[PDB]
């Protein structure tokens, strides 16, 4: 994160539609329930894995944004 | 005609004078309502979980930070010395979840400091599960994994091994403090999971300090270490016999 | 087990802190309301086997098909687990009179319900209508406030059962 | 975990040889009775709720000592602990069967049993006698000849016997 | 962690009976000296910083070892190790007078508490000592008759002493 | 700013659940509460502009070095700022007074108080020895269940500032 | 997450002066109303599942075409789903029902319900018609004079009414 | 004929193993604390005419229907067979008191009892109302501290309304 | 089976009479007489195989004929199940121990023991002397009180098998 490539963080918007709702329900509501839509910030080096843990779970992003740059 | 009519005043009478020798006190079981008092693990049981929901108030903010400090760094004493006022200040808003800000915290020099530094690798990997996860960990290939993952890509990653995995994401997620859970019967552990929760935690007042006697040694990797890498044993005997009686 | 003490402290010790004025105005509304309740405890303490036999006649006659053999009610032993069970939840009713709270329920019965109904195959129908008589038994047995805690804690059970 | 492939491939290795003939005999062998194993393991999946219900059925009745005030199974939140120890012991059962070696059951489930019952207060003889009954109640449910084709298999029943018999020991 | 009330329901429950109205007596007469035992402990709560001074005073003025270098209270963080250790106990005694039994101590103060300190050095004869100071300390406010109407309060006195001892006891 | 009422409704939905006796029992504590509560607000009320007088004569009175220049307490516009403060924490004490909570209080003052405290200057114990003479003179305005209830929030307001 | 003296108290800090007569006077006349609200808030609470379970019976009797294939509650986790929904809405209106504010519901769900439901594809006008059958079977349970002292609780029902009523218009 | 110790015994050798150590101690605990019920079964004894008289006296002025001419208790024979059959039952539930076994009981009252009684026309609800009368005279003795050291034999109590009640529920 | 209890309930139950001063004095014997008797039935228990093994060599080495081929002891079964006949015969001296009677060696060997013996040519010599083995082998593990006790109850196995 020392280096360039740790900076650029990117914001992305998380909706939980009944693609991840179907997973949710199978899996079960051990959390508490939250709203579909919401927000979530991210750096350039945890991109790739918690996009891919987000997809992996089932929820859907609308867009995403570059904090930085 | 034992009871003809839909009234049954002689059956109830009689299944109520029977179930007096069913309900007779049984040989003991003062020390035996509670169990947890065996485990010694009565209050972090009876600790119920400690949400932050975003539009949330000054009150109990205090409160979380409060679970946080005492679960992440166990019942050692942080000093508002170390506090991060910052990751406080943008958790406040919600700026980061309580996922990030326990990120933060592991990834502090207060947490390095009592667990990395004056421990070998496998306390570290053992503290580690205990603190941000809440369990023991069940087999070797847990400590080799999360070794060689510290060793190859730092302890940013391995950190983050714990933080975002999914066993995190499920069982508490992004807005639930950590809990010690392995007291309980979770899915899929070891019978050495439990064992290795009851081990560690000796203590509702005690605490995993550094500033101690013992060096802070490892409560568990003998205990953890002989099932997976035992069943040898047998022939490595005779290998050993041999070498000697050379 | 939660109490209003014990919930109090629990909440307060959550927080590494002392009992403020909250805690001590939920402390002695307890201790206030904890008069009715002794009295409810009491009356139900005396008339256990009237409660007991009244909600095994009634959950009989609502389910009449349980007494016939090749089913679950048959026999002396069965109908005698039932008026154990029903002595149970009556019991653990006056204990939450007592502690003023769901503490003895929440733990005793309400946890590990569904399961233990589930693997041996009790109904929970059966149990709602004995305390729909016990309910029913209470209105007539108690009078004023003690009534109204009573029937708090019955139809808590209730509810845990449906 | 180790079942009888990846077992006879250790025992293989750690002499530095590879598979003799005859281990490749018996390891085909146990592939080709591989379809009754399936439908052995089958029959414990399907049946599971019934051998549980029937050896807590029997298990309590006599033993009543459990389900009195001050029993273990008593307050109606350790009795769904009783059911639920049953559940997984038989799973690993299961596990152990489809597999073929003990491995499975000895490694997850019944290395650090025995001290965890000592240590909650619990009975193990009575735990072992809860094992004992569900082998008791699924032989029958494992025997069972219908909707299924007919052959020997008292190596299959030998062998779950003897799993049950090892969980057993292992928690008395 | 049990209060009063839920220790005689637990000793109830053992008997497997309900709750005699002997019982049932001691438990109403407990209700109505609550009033008695809240203001107790409110007066606990209000001068819990100023007990904490007092007894860090006495006890650093009657030991003296603990902070010249090589004592256990010399840095700024053992000082406020000790100050922290103090207000916990006084808090958890709170706890206790509050409940009306001293459940709440053994199941989370001196769960680990003997241990912990055996471990770090600590002298435990020193919070012992420091127990006892709050514990002189305390009784002054509890008797502070100001500003509460008259009655007798001997045994919340004598109750609250003994969990005073009870946890001098459990850390030496 | 959540009093007894509104953490219930916190705690409760913190657990997904409806509310039961033990919390209703608390609320019902606390509506009884609000009467003299409520008496002992009007009370203060009244008595405001005397308090916030007697409170910086007081404060003056111990800390008589405060007066002398060369100190914080030395200037006209800072005995105002002194009358002031006092009347913010008397006002928030009457508030916590009816909502019968330390909601309003806690918030509103203990929420980052000793980093005000510490950046600019203000010694803490003269807000204490302030509150000490409001706690000394409402022992004579105020009596019984009011008296004690507003000594107790003023006590948690000394603890706060201590 | 304020109720009726924490929203007083929040437009005497807007004004900044003390709290006036005609404030104290309606804050000490809901308080003398506060065991009536408190029977309605356990009526509520008691009889819950039981107005979940008639208002989806009524709502799915007058209309359909939910059950049918393709309606937005035939699966039967997605129904399940929308019991879950009743249950949650109808606890948060006897929340702001305790509270006296019905913004604690407001804020926290009502504006995101819009988008959330919109985005799943469930018809809205749908959970309205289920609120206005709630209000109906709720206000019929707080109708009940049995077991109860009688008084002129009106106020109640509208305030309650309301709460449903503006809920409704909210998600629709 | 049994007791505690045979019937445990009985138990094991039908199992065909030793007495656990659990068994063990259960047994132990019945021999220590046995004195109580030589004590209680002494009450009984000593006491006897006091129960028949009182349950008899008490059974007839509730129950008029039985010493009327034409009902079953009319002559001297039939009311000294009465008292006859009370004294019995109350032997033998001494017997299985002194025993802490009810087989004696079950084996040489109650075995035949329920029929005879039916095939006498005897209402046996009348017998189970008389043999409930004698339990109550009987633990108005089995309570007195007089002549015997204070103590606390609240199971004895409870053992002895057991049998009591299976004197009743096996001729009702 | 005959014991204490039993044989006072019996003989006052003949009589058709209540229990009185004899049998409560025979009978409190029993009670107080019961600790020394479980522990010898602890340690019998607990040394159970090594007394069993003893007890099989020392017929063996008395009956040096007995294991010679084409006669009784000869082969494996016959040696298993010789362990099988000395542990039936331990277990019912602890049962008899236990119970403080010779209820369950009267009833589950000595009744019916010569016609067994005689139809299957079972030697008694080799069981009475391996008692007589168990008999010196409880002087080293038990002492006391309970040693008599358990010298009585091999001491009545043996009489009964000569
Ligand atoms: C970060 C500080 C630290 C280190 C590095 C450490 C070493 C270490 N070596 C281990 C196993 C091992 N260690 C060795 C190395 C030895 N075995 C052979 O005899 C070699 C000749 C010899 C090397 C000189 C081997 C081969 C294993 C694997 C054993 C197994 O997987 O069962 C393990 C347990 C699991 C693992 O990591 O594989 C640790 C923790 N302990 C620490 O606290
Ligand atoms: C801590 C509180 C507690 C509860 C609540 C409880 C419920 C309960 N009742 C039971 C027995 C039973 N209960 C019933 C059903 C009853 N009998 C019939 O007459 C009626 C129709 C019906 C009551 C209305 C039956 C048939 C059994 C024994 C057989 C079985 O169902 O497995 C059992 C199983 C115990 C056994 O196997 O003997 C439980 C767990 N047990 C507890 O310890
Ligand atoms: C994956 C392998 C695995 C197993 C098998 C396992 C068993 C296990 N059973 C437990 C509880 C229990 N288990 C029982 C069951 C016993 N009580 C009666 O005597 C019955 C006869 C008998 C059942 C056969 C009971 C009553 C408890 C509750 C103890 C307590 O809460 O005090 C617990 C403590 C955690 C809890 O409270 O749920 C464990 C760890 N754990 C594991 O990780
Ligand atoms: C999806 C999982 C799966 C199952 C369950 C399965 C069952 C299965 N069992 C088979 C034969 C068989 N099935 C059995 C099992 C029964 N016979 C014994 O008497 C017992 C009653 C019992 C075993 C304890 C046996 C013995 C055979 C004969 C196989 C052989 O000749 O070796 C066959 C081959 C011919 C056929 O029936 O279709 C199948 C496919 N196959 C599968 O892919
Ligand atoms: C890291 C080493 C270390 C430090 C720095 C430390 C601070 C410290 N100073 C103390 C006493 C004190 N120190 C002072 C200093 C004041 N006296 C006058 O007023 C001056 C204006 C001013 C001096 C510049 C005073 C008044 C006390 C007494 C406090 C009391 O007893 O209430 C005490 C309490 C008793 C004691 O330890 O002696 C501590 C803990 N403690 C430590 O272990
Ligand atoms: C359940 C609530 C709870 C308790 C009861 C508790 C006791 C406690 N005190 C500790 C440290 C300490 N506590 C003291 C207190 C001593 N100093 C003087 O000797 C006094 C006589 C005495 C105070 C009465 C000191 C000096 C330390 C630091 C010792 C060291 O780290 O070497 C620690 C180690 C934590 C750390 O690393 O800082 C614990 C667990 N902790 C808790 O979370
Ligand atoms: C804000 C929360 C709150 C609390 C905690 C509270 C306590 C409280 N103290 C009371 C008076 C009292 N207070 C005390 C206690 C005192 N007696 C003295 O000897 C001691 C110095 C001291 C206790 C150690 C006693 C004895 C009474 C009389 C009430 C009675 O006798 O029952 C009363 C009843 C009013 C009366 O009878 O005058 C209450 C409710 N009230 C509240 O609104
Ligand atoms: C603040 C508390 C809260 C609420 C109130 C809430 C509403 C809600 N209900 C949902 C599911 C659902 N809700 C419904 C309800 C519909 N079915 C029909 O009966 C009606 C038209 C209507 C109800 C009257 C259905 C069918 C689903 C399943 C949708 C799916 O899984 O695709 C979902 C999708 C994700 C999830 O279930 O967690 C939300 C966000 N969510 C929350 O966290
Ligand atoms: C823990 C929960 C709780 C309950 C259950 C409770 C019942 C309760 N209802 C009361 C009076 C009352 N209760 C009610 C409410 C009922 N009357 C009618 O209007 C309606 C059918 C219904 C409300 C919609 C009324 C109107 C009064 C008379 C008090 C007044 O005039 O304001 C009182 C005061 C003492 C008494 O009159 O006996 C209590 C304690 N209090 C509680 O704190
Ligand atoms: C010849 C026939 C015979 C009799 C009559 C007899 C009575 C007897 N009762 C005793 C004690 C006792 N007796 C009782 C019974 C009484 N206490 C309870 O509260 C009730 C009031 C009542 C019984 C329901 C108790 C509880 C003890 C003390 C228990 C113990 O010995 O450990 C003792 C031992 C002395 C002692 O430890 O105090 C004797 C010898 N023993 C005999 O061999
Ligand atoms: C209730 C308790 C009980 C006893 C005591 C008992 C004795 C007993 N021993 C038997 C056989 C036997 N028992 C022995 C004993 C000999 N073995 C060695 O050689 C020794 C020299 C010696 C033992 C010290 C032998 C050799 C037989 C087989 C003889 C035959 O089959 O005819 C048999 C015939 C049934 C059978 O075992 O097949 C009985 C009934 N059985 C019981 O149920």
């Amino acid at each position: 994160a020392i280096t360039t490539q740790g900076k650029r963080i990117y914001k992305i918007t998380v909706s939980e539609a009944g693609a991840y709702a179907t997973n949710k329900h199978r899996t079960g509501y051990r959390a508490p329930i939250r709203q579909s839509n919401y927000t979530l910030t991210v750096p350039y080096d945890r991109f790739l894995p918690e996009m891919i843990r987000l997809h992996q779970s089932g929820a859907k992003i609308v867009n995403v944004t570059s904090v930085i740059s | 005609p034992v009871a003809p009519p839909l009234e049954f005043t002689r059956e109830a009478e009689r299944a109520a004078w029977l179930a007096g020798a069913l309900t007779l006190p049984s040989s003991l079981g003062h020390t035996e309502t509670h169990g947890q008092e065996r485990i010694r693990a009565v209050g972090a049981l009876e600790a119920a979980q400690v949400t932050l929901r975003a539009p949330f108030t000054e009150e109990q903010f205090q409160g979380a930070l409060y679970a946080i400090y005492k679960q992440v760094f166990g019942n050692t004493y942080v000093m508002e010395s170390e506090r991060p006022t910052t990751a406080e200040s943008q958790l406040k808003d919600g700026r980061i979840t309580v996922r990030g800000f326990i990120r933060l915290l592991a990834k502090t020099e207060a947490y390095k400091s009592r667990f990395l530094y004056t421990t070998s690798q496998n306390r570290f990997i053992e503290l580690n599960h205990k603190l941000l996860l809440g369990r023991a960990p069940y087999d070797q290939a847990e400590i080799i994994r999360h070794l060689d993952l510290w060793n190859s890509q730092g302890y940013d990653a391995e950190i983050d091994s714990y933080i975002e995995s999914e066993e995190y994401q499920e069982f508490f997620g992004e807005e639930v403090v950590p809990f010690f859970r392995g007291f309980k019967y979770q899915v899929g552990q070891n019978p050495l999971g439990f064992n290795g929760l009851v081990r560690l935690y000796d203590g509702y007042a005690g605490s995993d300090t550094e500033r101690n006697q013992s060096g802070q040694v490892a409560r568990l990797t003998d205990r953890l270490s002989r099932p997976v890498r035992e069943q040898s044993s047998v022939d490595r005997i005779e290998r050993l016999l041999r070498s000697y009686t050379s | 087990s939660r109490t209003v003490i014990t919930e109090v402290i629990a909440t307060a010790d959550s927080q590494g802190r002392f009992l403020n004025s909250t805690e001590l105005q939920a402390a002695f509304g307890r201790f206030e309301r904890a008069v009715p309740a002794i009295e409810a405890a009491r009356a139900l303490t005396k008339n256990q086997d009237a409660l007991v036999k009244g909600a095994v006649q009634a959950v009989f006659k609502k389910f009449p098909y349980v007494t016939q053999p090749g089913e679950k009610g048959y026999g002396d032993s069965n109908q005698a687990k039932c008026a154990r069970d029903i002595g149970y939840y009556l019991r653990f009713i006056t204990y939450s009179l007592v502690a003023s709270g769901t503490g003895p329920l929440d733990d005793y019965v309400i946890a590990g319900l569904r399961e233990v109904n589930r693997a041996f195959n009790l109904n929970p129908l059966w149990y709602i209508e004995a305390l729909n008589y016990i309910k029913g038994e209470t209105g007539k047995l108690l009078s004023g406030q003690s009534k109204t805690e009573a029937l708090l804690y019955i139809d808590h059970a209730i509810n845990a059962l449906s | 975990m180790n079942d009888v492939f990846t077992r006879a491939i250790a025992q293989a290795d750690l002499k530095g040889s590879f598979l003799l003939e005859s281990d490749l005999d018996k390891l085909a062998s146990f592939a080709k009775e591989g379809v009754k194993r399936l439908d052995a393991v089958a029959a414990l999946t399907n049946n599971a709720p019934a051998i549980i219900s029937d050896a807590a059925h029997k298990l309590f009745a006599e033993q009543q000592e459990l389900i009195q005030p001050g029993g273990n199974a008593y307050p109606h939140r350790r009795m769904a602990a009783c059911l639920r120890d049953m559940e997984i012991i038989l799973r690993y059962v299961s596990y152990a069967l489809l597999a073929g070696d003990a491995s499975v059951l000895d490694d997850r489930c019944l290395n650090g049993l025995r001290e965890t019952y000592n240590a909650l207060g619990t009975p193990t003889q009575s735990v072992a006698r809860a094992v004992q009954l569900m082998k008791d109640a699924a032989m029958v449910h494992l025997k069972s000849t219908a909707n299924v084709t007919v052959g020997d298999c008292s190596s299959l029943y030998s062998e779950a016997a003897t799993y049950f018999d090892k969980a057993a020991a292992s928690i008395a």
